[PDB]
Formats: structure tokens, C-alpha cells, sequence
């Protein structure tokens, strides 16, 4: 759910309030367009990732709750999950992952979305 | 579904396109914090009625496509709807109308939400 995936954040970028990602390029915050970067891009995999796991019936990625564990930079997803859970929760990890290894752009932060992604 | 909705939004705001909305307020974008006016609210709304039709069974609003029809601004949903279609297509209908009515202010769009929506 929404609030395992911002612990997994504040796992992999601890310099960094999860704000910070709620309105990055164009898909932090989840939308269309030419991703501006590295970091966004981690975003654009991470909606169509969602968008995967809505196929499978019942399955609410911004609700789900999964089991997981945060531990230094170090992101497990627990085996006792279920395809939905299991499926939400390696989205969230990987994206968790991505953010870490991408430079993050203050000047990509808030940008007209309007202007740029459409 | 979404598609459907985006150019709901132009039938009754001809002058505008959904990207006015896709980063307005709070809420107009995804969800979080307190409503920063009429506009900001009309797109609080139309997320709880998505999660309410979310409690429908198998029905994903953002995904399932209904049968509507636009006329000089004015909103029709068709009968043939299935009881998912029915409830998304109003909800989004009802968003749209509520978006024409609200007055649009342009310092309340693109806002940093790190600030204003805690
Ligand atoms: C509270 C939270 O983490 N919300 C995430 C956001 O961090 C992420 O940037 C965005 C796009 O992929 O998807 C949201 O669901
Ligand atoms: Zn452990
Ligand atoms: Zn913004």
C-alpha cells in the first residue's frame, strides 16, 4: 500500500523526504509523457508496473498491503505474499531500488506538467 | 474510462483541457491535505466516488470503458452501461460539470504539495 511503499523510500534515500517524489518530472505522482531522466523513468516503470498488476482480479496497488522488509538500503519482499501482493510489492521495491541509483534534479521537481508532458 | 474522462472535461471546459486539472490544488492529480478551493474540491469528490465504485466487483474505474455522449456541453450518460460503467461514467460526468462551474485560479495550480498539502 501507499504507506509500506513511502517506508520503502525513506529506506533506499534516507536524504530525502518522500515528498520529494510526489511531484518529480512527469510520472513521480504517475502521468505520460518523455520521461526527463533517470528518476523519472524509475516512475514510468513503476505506474505501467501498477497498471500490470490491476489486471489481476481484486488487486488495488495503491491499497494492497504487503510483507516486506526495509533494512538499509536492503528492500526484501516476503515470500508469504500472495500474486497480488507479491506482484505490488516488487514494484515498490524495484522502483524503491531505482530512485536510489538515479541523481535527482531539482530542477525536475514540480515542473508544468501541462507544458512538458503533453 | 480515463480517456473517456479527459475529454468529458472538454465537453463542458471547451476552452480548457484536462491538463489544467492533471496538477491543480491537492487533489486534481492523485490525492492528500486539505482542499485549496471549490475547484480542488470537485476533484476530492470524484476520487471517493472512484473508490466507492472501486467497492462495485471487478469494476476499475480508470479502465472500464462506458457509453456516454457529450452535446454543447451537456453530459449523457447511455442506459446500457453495466452497473460498473453506469457508476464510473457518473462520476465523471458529475466531475466535469462540477469543474465547469468552479472558477479556475492560476496561482493554485502547480503548487509545491510538499507545503500545502499536509
Ligand atoms: C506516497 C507515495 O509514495 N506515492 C507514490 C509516489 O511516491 C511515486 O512517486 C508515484 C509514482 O510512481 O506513485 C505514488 O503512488
Ligand atoms: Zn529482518
Ligand atoms: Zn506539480
Amino acid at each position: 500500500n501507499t504507506y509500506q511503499f513511502r517506508n520503502m523510500i525513506q529506506c533506499t534515500v534516507p536524504s530525502r523526504s518522500w515528498w520529494d517524489f510526489a511531484d518529480y518530472g512527469c510520472y513521480c505522482g504517475c502521468g505520460s509523457g518523455t520521461p526527463v531522466d533517470d528518476l523519472d523513468r524509475c516512475c514510468q516503470v513503476h505506474c505501467n508496473c501498477y497498471r500490470q498488476a490491476g489486471e489481476i482480479s481484486g488487486c488495488r496497488p495503491k491499497f494492497k498491503t504487503y510483507t516486506y522488509e526495509c533494512s538499509g538500503g536492503t528492500l526484501t519482499c516476503k515470500g508469504d505474499n500472495n500474486a497480488c501482493a507479491a506482484s505490488s510489492c516488487d514494484c515498490d521495491r524495484l522502483a524503491a531500488i531505482c530512485f536510489a541509483g538515479a541523481p535527482y534534479n531539482d530542477n525536475n521537481y514540480n515542473i508544468d506538467l501541462k507544458a512538458r508532458c503533453n | 474510462n480515463i480517456k473517456q474522462f479527459n475529454n468529458m472535461i472538454q465537453c463542458t471546459v471547451p476552452a480548457r483541457s484536462w491538463w489544467d486539472f492533471a496538477d491543480y490544488g491537492c487533489y486534481c492529480g492523485s490525492g492528500s491535505g486539505s482542499p485549496v478551493d471549490d475547484l480542488d474540491r470537485c476533484c476530492q469528490v470524484h476520487d471517493n466516488c472512484y473508490n466507492a465504485g472501486g467497492g462495485v466487483t471487478g469494476c476499475a474505474p480508470k479502465s472500464k470503458t462506458y457509453t456516454y455522449e457529450c452535446s454543447q456541453g451537456t453530459l449523457t450518460c447511455s442506459g446500457e452501461n453495466s452497473a460498473c460503467a453506469a457508476t464510473v461514467c457518473d462520476c465523471d460526468r458529475l466531475a466535469a460539470i462540477c469543474f465547469a462551474g468552479a472558477p479556475y485560479n492560476d496561482n493554485n495550480y502547480n503548487i509545491d504539495l510538499k507545503s500545502r498539502c499536509q
